[PDB]
């Protein structure tokens, strides 16, 4: 159950809003590439 | 004061308590409708019919699910509305047991002025009033106002509101 209706699949981890596999790339790819690979050190990952 | 919509676990517990003709305390939420009713299938099936008319869609087998799991499964779809079965129950509580002239809207004005309770609380105070309906009509207006005042404190105890 998710907002009354029965749903099976991916949801946004924060908002619990359903996410279709097609939409994952438009919705998340920019954030994935931004926070992956060689990048500025992120204090949250290294004990501030 | 704050207007929070009426909980489905209170509504369901009132409807069962009204049907079984027992005090809200006498029905524990842990017991199932099949256990509570004590083998009287006709009463159990009238309860399931009241729940089906009140909320709409019901779980697979609601007589074997305890009143907790049934309350939270109703809450996932429950819009907060009074209901149709509760409309009739409250209409016939006010018409049959309140003094002539004292309608539902006059009680809704009185409890709003006295306690500062919005329409979402006033629903709850009227529902807890239903679960212990008085045997005879309250002839005097002041006895109807003393009952409504006592019911507000009992509703306030159940939810956890301080007036
Ligand atoms: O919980 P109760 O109200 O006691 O339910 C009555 C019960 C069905 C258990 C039974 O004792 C009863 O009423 N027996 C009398 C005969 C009767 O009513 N027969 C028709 C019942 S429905 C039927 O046969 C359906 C089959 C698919």
């Amino acid at each position: 159950n998710l907002k009354g209706r029965p749903y099976t699949g991916w949801v946004d981890s924060k908002t619990k809003e359903p996410v279709d596999d097609k939409d994952v790339k438009a919705k998340y790819e920019t954030s994935i590439l931004e926070h992956s690979g060689i990048r500025l050190i992120e204090p949250e990952l290294f004990n501030g | 004061i704050a207007d929070e919509p009426v909980k489905a676990s209170l509504l369901l517990h009132v409807l069962v308590a009204h049907k079984l003709k027992k005090s809200l305390d006498s029905i524990p939420m842990s017991k199932t409708i099949k256990d509570l009713v004590g083998g009287k299938s006709t009463v159990q099936n009238e309860i399931l019919g009241d729940l089906g008319k009140e909320f709409g869609t019901t779980p697979e087998k609601p007589e074997e699910t305890p009143l907790e799991e049934l309350a939270e499964t109703f809450q996932d779809t429950f819009s907060g509305a009074l209901g149709k079965q509760s409309s009739s129950l409250l209409s016939r509580l006010i018409s049959s047991k309140m003094p002539g002239g004292f309608t539902i809207t006059v009680a809704r004005k009185y409890l709003q002025t006295r306690w500062g309770l919005p329409s979402g609380r006033q629903d709850g105070v009227l529902l807890v009033a239903l679960s212990n309906e008085p045997a005879a009509r309250l002839g005097s207006e002041a006895d109807a106002k003393a009952f409504l005042d006592s019911m507000a404190q009992k509703y306030a105890s159940i939810v956890g509101v301080d007036l």
